RNA sequence: CUCGCACACGCUUACAUCAGUAACUAAUAAUAUACUGAUAAUUAACAACCAAUAAACCAAAACAACACUAAAACGUUUAUUAAUUACAUUGUUAACCCAACACAGGAGUGCACCAAGGAAAGAUUAAAAGAAGUAAAAGGAACUCGGCAAACACAAACCCCGCCU
RNA sequence: ACGAGCUACCCAUGAGCAGUUUAAAAGAACCAACUCAUCUAUGUGGCAAAAUAGUGAGAAGACUUGUAGGUAGAGGUGAAAA
RNA sequence: ACCAAAGCUAGCUCAACAUACUAAACAAAUACAAAAAUACACCAAAAUAAAAUAAAACAUUCACCUAACAUUAAAGUAUAGGAGAUAGAAAUUUUUAUCCUGACGCUAUAGAGAUAGUACCGUAAGGGAAAGAUGAAAGAAUAAAAUAAAAGUAAAAAAAAGCAAA
């Protein structure tokens, strides 16, 4: 009823569902990996 | 050894040998209150219990008898001149505890010497003097006193 | 509806 | 070619010199001053 | 132990990892940059200990030594004749000690003096049919020795005393070395005795 | 033999402490490998000690006697490492001539780039191992477009860079015509 | 949220994540749990005797240095192996087929330390 | 500090007890038998270059064990801190 | 900087002016 | 409006460099050398601009047909956009129609 | 005046010692758990990591004696194998986390309700209006859309629509 | 392309419900922890991009709750409020 | 008199030539929850691009829009089109080599987003900045030179009456 901290942390989660694992494990994964390498991000997942 | 390659063990292979070890020690002195027997030392990550025990036994002599080693994790809040974050290095702390009884205290690396710090006195009473001769004499108002009449 | 337009922050460097 | 105006100097100054009699800020500001100038002639 | 140095920066005769240079150059500030004329390393006849004789400035026509040298900047800098004065000891009742300080001067403004002559001369390296490198003048046609100058740690070998931790020389060139053809590990290993009679297994490298 | 950690008590207390240069890399290479193994334990100790000593000034807000020493030191350990590795390559080239002592094989990552891949040591062959099997050496066809960005993005790069040299020499011309 | 450009090691995960800083490891998992430590698998630090032995860390600041001349696998040749197989063809005791006698191996895996495969670490 | 024995602090429930419930009839104790574990056998002890801690093993694991039953049945008869110890 | 002489030339016309001004000539 | 306080370092160019005295020097090859040689077949630049001329929608496009193959991927899309939107305004908006 | 100690999840040195605060941080000052510089620290017994196959076995947890309907998490033994070899690696600080904030909000379990943890008022004057609380002469819904709110009241009955939780 | 760390529903694996009234652990009854949010007053750039104070309904079940997994926009999910 | 003002470099743009085209760094660790030496495997895949728009509506149609091998002409011709909007060839022709490459392109609200895809905002895909100025020497900071010119204030509050001026 009180909106504004729908971010509750998991580490568990969050290196399951944006890990560097799974950005490779489908072929649409790997091309968001190949687009931030292309523009040059400092870290590409998580 | 660190950064090197260690060779696969399976059933039946000779003994793995180190000739020429990578490893360095920081012998340090403790922050806290710590016993008779204990000596702190620094090592690098890649160094386990039993390597600085062989470690001390074999290139120092010295006879432990229990190697207990932690993990320091050093501080990432400060900010670069780009707000970026910096990292202190983390270090890895091992207490050993002497085994024959033997007794270790740190000892004092700079013992200050009485005639340097007479010297140091003296130098400082030199400038206190120096300044004292240099100070303008209140009666003359500001005038210079350089000329004569 | 519902009208309803969100507040949005000022940058943190300014 | 970025051609750039240089004098705006005085094309606001040609405008200030006859307002600087003027009360409130007429007498500062260009775009308060030329409707105050426009409405003086 | 080397300082990285920022692709666009200042030299002021200071050296990069001193607090004079932080105090002048803060690490986040940049500044423009200076033209400096390139000369290749082949080209700097200048060098820091030979005698040098400035022609513009204050003083003309006089004669110093050369003490240090600024590679980026192209700067020679002369023993106390271009100089400036300016206070050292500096404190909140007591100011003292004026020193004269030397200022900087470009390579236009210094030609070498030859020893002979003692007057400004050309100077072009020619290399001779010995092999060696010797800069040679124009108008007299005289070669001129490199500046031997002593190191900056300050320490001379001639004169030196090895200490409890120093080798002696005739051990630093004493030869030991019998080129067979085992390594490092099979010599001291048959040096010391130890003896090992298991082999490893086949391990699978991918 | 605890005592091995810090210098002599003699040498506590003085402000500047002398010392010799380092071992250089020809002289190492007249010593015989049972007297480098020697060598690098004497060096070993001097080491430690003299990380004792820098961390003992900071503790102490102090600065390090001569902190040079430590300089020359890891200078002596780098060249001992440099001379034994150069009979180590040389030795291996006459007995196999193989320029690497780590296997390995140049393979196509699945970002499409060149990879040096370093090979592991397994108890198992490649066919047999279950993570190993996982990982793809090769580039599926949406990799052409962005391995031919990536060619694009790095020629502007060099292109930038060669048009600043040619400007930064006219601009150097005017202001120093002695020419 | 949480920083996605910091270092991922042990101590931000749960008790689960439990990551090595970099050790080697000198065992395994025996019946009880309890960890077995293979005598093997510990690194022997071999170290030599530096009673006997007279040599420093630092050198003479007289002593010249030399020219840097890196070793050479064709120097090496010609320094150990070369004046056997010199004598030998000059006396006509030279073989083509087994040029063991002079230091060559054909074999790698018979020797305790390989080249090729690096056995040894250091 | 305790903690360099070393020595680490847990919090759970504190309890006091003499190997029966207070209803037991049998408040008194007579003898102890105690078997040291695997980890402290004077094999052990040997390969780890312990030679006086042989009997340092022995009288540790005594004191604070029989320190703990002699307490226990002090304060099973109302005996305690401010009651101290008549017999 | 915008590229020109006859704005920077012209201000100068302008600075004496105020000089004058502020310190009269004798 | 501010303007500079300090006068600029005045440039001096010299009228007789090289450039400018030997400016157009064979502009009239094909009238006088047999008509050998078009002054067209002077022009240094780009490909496709050498000796013609048109407006923003001719030139795109005929940028697109001589050198469009040899072309970035990003530079071939910007200057798709750009043909596609100069047909639409050149044809479909203006006043005279 | 009373949400206190600890673990899990999360945050990541913000914790500790010493010194400085003209200014930066605290919505103010003193000042320092929160700002700056130097030095130092969390030590395993607890916790993570911590065998495979074949075979015998219909019979619930609720103090479980024995039963109910909704039919129920929770394994031992025999056989064949399992590198046997002191000391492996990793988590141990905090006044903390998610909500743009040093936010009256959101937050799982164990044990206490305290032996523990904290401060409603920066200094005055005691105007109107507004918010919160207590009391009242005689009358007791005459108020008002409605007994809304408040109350020393804390009861009784009819109707409409839905059966009921 | 990326999203079920909030929410709708489901699959795993766990954890809570004290006292009181009754042959009752009966989608019974009184009342806390706990979960929803009826009525009114403050608040309306507020403590809060939905809260605080008083008062209320359920509180052994179609109940609350932690960890983790599943369904993705021409769809998912829904004791239909589009 | 404060706040401010001024500077000319950093670099960039468009071409040309051109080698022939995923740079630099790879000691160790990197697709277990990446950067964690070490165990009986499974491994992998393709299906015409659609629409915003134009026809003043909108259903057949709507250039470029993935894959053309160019230029001068044939020609906006033959043809294809609710024969409307608009779409549009070929047969057949023309093209002499290398140097002469630099700038009637910008100068810190311009030029690339860039000091940088970094801070920072988002769970994620993604979005994405502002920011530099002394001199030959600051190893000349009792340091020096320069405009003292934007709005806003101070020096200096106001005295009947009014689109504030004439
Ligand atoms: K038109
Ligand atoms: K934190
Ligand atoms: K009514
Ligand atoms: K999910
Ligand atoms: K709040
Ligand atoms: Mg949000
Ligand atoms: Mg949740
Ligand atoms: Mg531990
Ligand atoms: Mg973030
Ligand atoms: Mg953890
Ligand atoms: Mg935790
Ligand atoms: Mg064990
Ligand atoms: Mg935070
Ligand atoms: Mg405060
Ligand atoms: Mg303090
Ligand atoms: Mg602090
Ligand atoms: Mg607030
Ligand atoms: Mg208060
Ligand atoms: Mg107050
Ligand atoms: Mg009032
Ligand atoms: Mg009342
Ligand atoms: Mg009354
Ligand atoms: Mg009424
Ligand atoms: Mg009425
Ligand atoms: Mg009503
Ligand atoms: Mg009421
Ligand atoms: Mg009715
Ligand atoms: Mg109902
Ligand atoms: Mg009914
Ligand atoms: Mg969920
Ligand atoms: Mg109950
Ligand atoms: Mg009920
Ligand atoms: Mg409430
Ligand atoms: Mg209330
Ligand atoms: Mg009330
Ligand atoms: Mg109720
Ligand atoms: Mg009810
Ligand atoms: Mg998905
Ligand atoms: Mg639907
Ligand atoms: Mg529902
Ligand atoms: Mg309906
Ligand atoms: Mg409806
Ligand atoms: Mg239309
Ligand atoms: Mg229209
Ligand atoms: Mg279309
Ligand atoms: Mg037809
Ligand atoms: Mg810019
Ligand atoms: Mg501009
Ligand atoms: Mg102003
Ligand atoms: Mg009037």
């Amino acid at each position: 009823k009180a909106r504004g901290n729908e971010y509750q942390p998991s580490n568990i989660k969050r290196k399951h569902k944006h890990g560097w694992v799974r950005r490779l494990r489908t072929p649409t994964g790997v091309q968001v990996i190949l687009r931030r390498m292309h523009k040059g991000r400092k870290s590409l997942s998580h | 050894a660190r950064n090197v390659l260690y060779p696969l063990y399976q059933l039946g292979n000779p003994q793995l040998r180190v000739f020429r070890t990578n490893f360095f020690i920081q012998l340090v002195r403790p922050g806290t209150a710590q016993p008779e027997d204990t000596v702190q030392f620094r090592i690098p990550m890649e160094m386990t219990r039993v390597d600085l025990r062989n470690y001390l036994e074999r290139i120092y002599n010295v006879p432990v008898a229990a190697v207990r080693t932690r993990v320091q994790y050093g501080s990432n809040r400060r900010r670069d001149h780009r707000n970026i974050r910096i990292k202190k290095p983390d270090y890895k702390v091992a207490y050993v505890q002497l085994a024959l009884g033997q007794t270790f205290t740190f000892p004092d690396l700079f013992p200050e010497r009485k005639g340097a710090s007479v010297d140091v006195d003296v130098r400082d009473q030199v400038l206190e003097d120096q300044r004292q001769k240099h100070s303008p004499d209140p009666r003359r108002g500001g005038v210079p006193g350089w000329f004569g009449l | 509806k519902k009208r309803f337009t969100p507040p949005t922050y000022q940058p943190k460097y300014k | 070619l970025r051609s750039r105006v240089t004098d705006r100097y005085w094309r606001v100054q040609e405008v200030l010199k006859h307002a600087r009699h003027f009360r409130g800020r007429k007498n500062r500001c260009y775009r308060l001053a030329v409707r105050a100038v426009t409405r003086a002639f | 132990s080397k300082v990285t140095l920022p692709p666009n920066y200042r030299y002021g005769m200071s050296r990069p990892g001193s607090l004079s240079d932080k105090r002048k150059n803060p690490p986040g500030t940049r500044r423009r940059r200076v033209p400096v004329e390139p000369i290749s390393d082949e080209d700097w006849h200048l060098f820091c200990g030979d005698k040098v004789e400035i022609l513009e400035g204050k003083d003309a026509g006089k004669q110093g030594k050369v003490v240090q040298v600024i590679r980026q900047r192209n700067w020679v800098v002369v023993e106390g004749l271009n100089t400036h004065y300016r206070y050292v000891g500096k404190t909140v009742d007591y100011r003292g000690t004026m020193i004269p300080s030397e200022a900087p001067l470009l390579h236009n403004q210094v030609k070498l003096v030859d020893p002979t002559d003692r007057k400004p001369t050309d100077v072009e390296w020619r290399f001779t049919e010995a092999g060696e490198r010797v800069r040679v003048s124009t108008r007299s046609g005289r070669i001129i020795p490199k500046p031997e100058f002593p190191r900056a740690d300050g320490i001379v070998p001639e004169t030196w005393i090895d200490g409890p931790k120093d080798t002696s020389v005739e051990d630093a060139l004493e030869k030991t070395y019998v080129p067979r053809l085992k390594t490092l590990e099979e010599e001291v290993m048959e040096a010391m005795g130890i003896q090992e009679t298991r082999r490893h297994k086949k391990v699978y490298w991918y | 033999g605890l005592e091995e950690f810090f210098d002599d008590p003699k040498n506590w207390g003085e402000e500047k402490v002398k010392s010799g240069a380092s071992w250089t890399c020809q002289q190492l290479r007249n010593k015989s490998n049972e007297d480098l193994h020697k060598l690098w334990y004497v060096l070993l100790k001097e080491r430690n000690m003299l990380l004792t000593l820098e961390q003992e000034a900071k503790r102490q807000r102090l600065p390090m006697p001569s902190p040079e020493r430590l300089e020359k030191v890891v200078d002596s350990m780098d060249a001992l490492d440099k001379v034994v590795q150069e009979r180590e390559d040389a030795l291996r080239l006459l007995q196999t001539g193989q320029e690497k002592a780590r296997p390995g094989a140049w393979r196509r990552d699945i970002f499409g780039r060149i990879i040096w891949h370093k090979f592991k040591q397994w108890p198992i062959p490649w066919y047999l191992n279950k993570k190993y099997n996982r990982k793809r050496f090769f580039a599926m066809p949406y990799v052409e477009r962005f391995v031919r960005m990536r060619i694009e993005k790095q020629a502007r790069i060099k292109a930038r860079k060669r048009s600043l040299e040619r400007k930064k020499e006219k601009f150097l011309q005017e202001k120093f015509p002695h020419l | 949220g949480a920083d996605r450009m910091s270092k991922w090691t042990s101590k931000r995960g749960p008790r689960t994540f439990c990551k090595g800083r970099g050790a080697k490891g000198t065992g395994f998992h025996g019946r009880d749990g309890k960890f077995v430590q293979i005598k093997e698998m510990i690194p022997e630090l071999v170290v030599p005797e530096l009673a006997g032995f007279k040599l420093k860390p630092y050198v003479n600041y007289r002593a010249p240095e030399g020219t840097d001349t890196p070793l050479t696998a064709k120097q090496l040749f010609l320094e150990t192996a070369a004046p056997a197989i010199e004598k030998d063809f000059k006396a006509g005791t030279f073989d083509p087929e087994h040029l063991e006698k002079y230091g060559f191996e054909p074999t790698q895996e018979g020797k305790l330390f390989q080249l090729y495969p690096k056995n040894f670490p250091r | 500090k305790p903690d360099k024995l070393p020595l680490f602090k847990r919090q759970y429930e504190n309890t006091i007890f003499i190997g029966s419930k207070t209803a037991d009839p049998l408040c008194y104790g007579h003898t102890q038998f105690h078997l040291l574990p695997d980890k402290l056998k004077r094999e052990k002890l040997l390969k780890q270059n312990c030679a006086d801690q042989i009997e340092v093993v022995f009288r540790a694991n005594a004191i604070a064990s029989l320190f703990a039953w002699t307490g226990a049945q002090a304060m099973y008869q109302g005996f305690w801190s401010e009651a101290d110890v008549t017999r | 900087a915008k590229k020109g002489f006859r704005a920077a030339y012209r201000f100068q016309k302008e600075l004496e002016r105020w000089r004058l001004l502020r310190c009269p000539p004798p | 409006f501010h303007v500079r306080v300090t006068l600029p370092p005045r440039k001096v160019v010299d009228r007789w460099n090289e450039k400018r005295a030997m400016f157009g020097v064979y502009d009239n090859i094909g009238i006088l050398g047999n008509f050998e040689k078009h002054p067209k077949e002077l022009i240094k630049g780009p490909i496709w601009l050498r000796g013609w001329k048109g407006n923003e929608l001719q030139r795109c496009i005929r940028k697109k047909r001589m050198v469009g193959n040899r072309m970035f991927i990003d530079d071939l899309h910007n200057l798709n956009k750009r043909i596609s939107y100069l047909y639409k305004h050149f044809n479909r908006h203006g006043k005279y129609r």
